[PDB]
RNA sequence: AGAACCUUACCUGGUCUUGACAUCCACGGAAGUUUUCAGAGAUGAGAAUGUGCCUUCGGGAACCGUGAGACAGGUGCUGCA
RNA sequence: CGGCCGGGAACUCAAAGGAGACUGCCAGUGAUAAACUGGAGGAAGGUGGGGAUGACGUCAAGUCAUCAUGGCCCUUACGACCAGGGCUACACACGUGCUACAAUGGCGCAUACAAAGAGAAGCGACCUCGCGAGAGCAAGCGGACCUCAUAAAGUGCGUCGUAGUCCGGAUUGGAGUCUGCAACUCGACUCCAUGAAGUCGGAAUCGCUAGUAAUCGUGGAUCAGAAUGCCACGGUGAAUACG
């Protein structure tokens, strides 16, 4: 399980490898890329970064119950297009805050 | 003119929407006359498009196609080849397979 | 599979033999296309006078001791079941069971 | 035919075109060779088919001049 | 300059021809460079076993014909000797 | 010299300071998508000298990540080559390499290496 | 049910093949044409001559056909020389141990079955007869109409030790086939002399 | 691991039947080649040419045709021989 | 400033001969036994991975249609030949894939990266013609050099923007190009136009635990030409295995 460290945030690679549908690795990055230049605009305290009102949710070991929460951001993420990689951020941010 | 009147898009994405010219033939003629091909309807200015107007009255319009199309499937039915009994049988002509598929060409799968 | 395919076969290959350089000129001054068109059609005047075997076009190239129309390589002359035979009986150079 | 070369028309379907100038007054012109097509010499004329078992006659004019043979006698059937 | 190829099927069977051309020519002289050991062609194609129905019951078979090559700076009437005691000039 | 899922890599140790030239290009202009480079940075930051001394690199074969990884067993038996404790203190961290992961023989009546096809009753 | 053969599985192992020349792909054809008319020709021409194995080598434009087999005083080259236009010579070799050649051990069994000697008495006879000779081990076969009725059964002893799944194994495997007025019969043999590669 | 014609084992009409394919007998002709006509082709009738290697020279040897007896051919049936 | 040549056998590669991991060692568990866990060394640690390797017998499972064969039958024939047609037919249903139902998407421009295989009654450099399938010319190569041979997803810029819309491609028309005596039933491809259904799929059912599935591309057998099939390889590369 190889991380990556140019953010760290070992979660962020699993978040990496759930948008990584079909191999592709570069176009994820690019991906989370635009995500945090989405979230930059707020960043919160450090929630660029890690997250923080995002772990208890309102679908919930805490390492399955992050998988689960990470399994449902993405799949409300991925809900709906128009403009994807804005407005799924955009439906992360809403139901974190 | 009345035809092909859509709303932010660009010439030679809006010059497909004329029956009888599309993407190649869009590109043939903005290449033809000059026009530039980036560039939207909006921002266009008559003064192209008086031109435009004979520039695609050249080839084939709407209704010479669709009258060209109906006066040659009309020949060939009156002169019955086998193209001519399979397009009044609504079967293909390009030997296709009909035992499971051509259910574009049969029609709905009703029964 | 039969005599008389195999017969065909090697009259059908013969006829071609035979009348091979005289198809191999009319496809040749058929192909070249710069002038005579009333040679050309002399040409397919020949051809059409030639019969519609002698041509590799006609040649099916089958098995040889079994006269298999399907199951056939262009290296071994054989049927499949045959040259199975034959590297199981070991008297073909090579052939091992290929594990990579 | 590669819509190039000279089209492709029988010597034998010729020569019985020529022999129904000459005296075979067009009606029986039996034709097997339907991969051949029409050149503008065949100009309303009877020509029977070999498409099926035996041959079914057909009248072919100018309008048919440049076509395939065996597009006016087919093969297929339904119930 | 002259250019000796050979081929054979075995490993043991090429480098023994191998080692016989190499000896052959050392006793010749003319300076002998070394085997020049090229990459084998594998000449790989399955088979359907029985004439009837199975698609799992397929063979696979392997060719691997060994071609090596030996050089020689110049030809001699030595090295035409060891010759007649594949060629390229 | 190393190599990764069929990806040939020849490694030169030559101090530059910050010379980083494969096949007659800059790393920059050769590899990229902001991925590989940090990939190989990742043994380069924590320890292998990352300063003072440099490695010219050629690739033959392999994509993107083959080629990092054979670039990364490489500059690993460079530094295998160089010395012995820095091997010894590389080993201790997660840096244990050669990973022999290369891809399946396709197999008969399959569809894949590891696909069966689909069956009905 | 479906087992592969011995000696086609180990052809590069312990038994070489039966054939040493390289060709190109229509000479290679050319050649396995020729060879297989040869050996046909020379099988039905000598089938009473006690034939066991044919080996055939090609080293340049020369054809070389040793045959290994016993009593070699039977025959005494020109039909395989007037059959191919490529220079040939043939050879034979005398080997010893005449009672576990396969090829042998399957012409007795075929001429007992085809003289009507029982099948039972016949596979016992050909195990002892190859086990008194100091083999390892022997397995023989006989499939298809057992006494010539309606129901075919395939009857087999085994004796000593026939490894399989060992591909270190010494182990050569034949088939025969007689033609009887109930039909055909197959025989198939497994002779293993040791243990060495 | 491959249907345009062959494939093709099938159907429409024309053919040949010791046969398309392997072998025996007696006779004639080396073999072979150019080419015309009827014909969808299979098929039949012509017009010229070549005539060897050996010669027991009433003939050897491959080859083409004529007549008959054996046979042959069958992807026709029975894997429940 | 092309490994292009001198130069070198350092390195890759090539094919050979060997070696390297065999419970080899320590601790603990376990009836000291067998055996198991953890750890060091070690590229690989518990048959490393994969292929191959198919037991006695079961289905009187398929094949006398590739073939061999007991018997039965045709033998002016079910045997040989010829042309056309069918094998590709179409009220309908089922199976295996492919293309999609787009925005990690389409398209326009520049551009990074291979393995493996094949080739001479062939591959085809290179030029010219053509918007094109391709045509004339033609060195080299039965070959690690010559040809197939420009891999694409990716990267950088731009275009729209959640609609059948610039997604997608069925059908059809006009005109060509290639192999082939011959492209109409009965080939493929291309220029232009038309651009349909399709907006994520019911009961139910299939495959998959690893650089596998998933996604994209390439080569080959077969073959005059004609595969979304099959056989191999490569690019990126997951989540889960509490039981």
């Amino acid at each position: 399980i190889l991380p990556d460290p140019k953010f760290g945030s070992e979660l962020l690679a699993k978040f990496v490898n759930i948008l990584m549908v079909d191999g592709k690795k570069s176009t994820a990055e690019s991906i989370v890329y635009s995500a945090l230049e989405t979230l930059a605009q707020r960043s919160g305290k450090s929630e660029l970064e890690a997250f923080e009102v995002a772990l208890e949710n309102v679908r919930p070991r805490p390492v399955r119950r992050n998988a689960l929460a990470m399994r449902w951001i993405v799949e409300a993420a991925r809900k709906r297009g128009d403009k994807s990689m804005a407005l799924r951020l955009a439906n992360e941010l809403s139901d974190a805050a | 003119a009345g035809i092909n009147i859509p709303d932010h898009k660009h010439a030679v994405i809006a010059l497909t929407s004329i029956y009888g010219v599309g993407k190649t033939r869009s590109k043939a003629i903005l290449a033809a006359a000059g026009i530039a091909e980036d560039v939207k309807i909006s921002e266009l200015s008559e003064g192209q498009i008086d031109t435009l107007r004979d520039e695609v009255a050249k080839f084939v319009v709407e209704g010479d196609l669709r009258r060209e199309i109906s006066m040659s499937i009309k020949r060939l039915m009156d002169l019955g080849c086998y193209r001519g009994l399979r397009h009044r049988r609504g079967l293909p002509v390009r030997g296709q397979r009909t035992k499971t598929n051509a259910r574009t060409r049969k029609g709905p799968r009703k029964p | 599979a039969k005599q008389s395919m195999k017969a065909r076969e090697v009259k059908r290959v013969a006829l071609a033999d035979k009348y091979f350089a005289k198809r191999a000129e009319l496809k040749a001054i058929i192909s070249d296309v710069n002038a005579s068109d009333e040679d050309r059609w002399n040409a397919v005047l020949k051809l059409q006078t030639l019969p519609r075997d002698s041509s590799p076009s006609r040649q099916r190239n089958r098995c040889r001791q079994t006269g298999r129309p399907h199951g056939f390589l262009r290296k071994f002359g054989l049927s499949r079941i045959k040259v199975r035979e034959a590297a199981m009986r070991g008297e073909i150079p090579g052939l091992k069971k290929a594990s990579w | 035919r590669s819509l190039k070369k000279g089209p492709f028309i029988d010597l034998h379907l010729l020569k019985k075109v020529e022999k129904a100038v000459e005296s075979g007054d067009k009606k029986p012109l039996r034709t097997w060779s339907r991969r051949s097509t029409i050149f503008p010499n065949m100009i309303g004329l009877t020509i029977a088919v070999h498409n099926g078992r035996q041959h079914v006659p057909v009248f072919v004019t100018d309008e048919m001049v440049g076509h395939k043979l065996g597009e006016f006698a087919p093969t297929r059937t339904y119930r | 300059r002259i250019r000796i190829r050979l081929k054979a099927f075995d490993h043991r069977l090429i480098d023994q021809a191998t080692a016989e051309i190499v000896e052959t020519a050392k006793r010749t002289g003319a300076q002998v460079r070394g085997p020049i050991p090229l990459p084998t062609r594998k000449e790989r194609f399955t088979v359907l076993i029985s004439p009837h129905v199975n698609k799992d019951a397929r063979d696979q078979y392997e060719i691997r014909t060994h071609l090596r090559l030996v050089d020689i700076v110049e030809p001699t009437e030595k090295t035409v000797d060891a010759l007649m005691r594949q060629i390229s000039l | 010299t190393g190599r990764r899922k069929s990806s040939a890599a020849r490694v030169f140790i030559k101090p530059g300071n910050g010379k980083i030239v494969i096949n007659q290009r800059s790393l920059e202009q050769y590899f990229g998508r902001e991925t590989a480079r940090m990939v190989v940075r990742q043994p380069l930051e924590l320890v292998d000298m990352v300063e003072k001394l440099d490695l010219y690199i050629t690739v033959k074969g392999g994509g993107i990540s083959g080629q990092a990884g054979a670039i990364r067993h490489g500059i690993t038996r460079a530094l295998m080559e160089y010395d012995e404790s820095l091997r010894s203190e590389l080993r201790k961290a997660g840096f244990v390499t050669r990973d022999a992961r290369q891809v399946e023989r396709k197999k008969v009546g399959l569809r894949k290496a590891r696909r069966r096809p689909q069956f009905s009753k | 049910g479906q087992k592969v053969h011995p000696n086609g599985i180990r052809l590069g192992i312990v038994k070489p093949w039966n054939s040493t020349w390289f060709a190109n792909t229509k000479e290679f054809a050319d050649n396995l044409d020729s060879d297989f008319k040869v050996r046909q020709y020379l099988t039905k021409e000598l089938a009473k001559a006690s034939v066991s194995r044919i080996v055939i080598e090609r080293p340049a434009k020369s054809i070389r056909v040793t045959i290994h087999t016993a009593r070699p005083g039977i025959v005494i080259r020109k039909v395989v020389a007037d059959i191919a236009g490529v220079p040939a010579q043939i050879n034979i070799a005398e080997v010893r141990k005449p009672e576990l050649d396969a090829k042998l051990v399957a012409d007795s069994i075929t001429s007992q079955l085809e003289r009507r000697v029982m099948f039972r008495r016949a596979m016992k006879r050909a195990v002892q007869n190859a086990m008194r000779l100091g083999a390892k081990g022997i397995k023989v076969e006989v499939s298809g109409r057992l006494g010539g009725a309606e129901i075919a059964r395939t009857e087999w002893y085994r004796e000593g030790r026939v490894p399989l799944h060992t591909l270190r194994a010494d182990i050569d495997y034949n088939t025969s086939e007689a033609h009887t007025t109930y039909g055909v019969i197959g025989v198939k043999v497994w002779i293993f002399k040791g243990e060495i590669l």
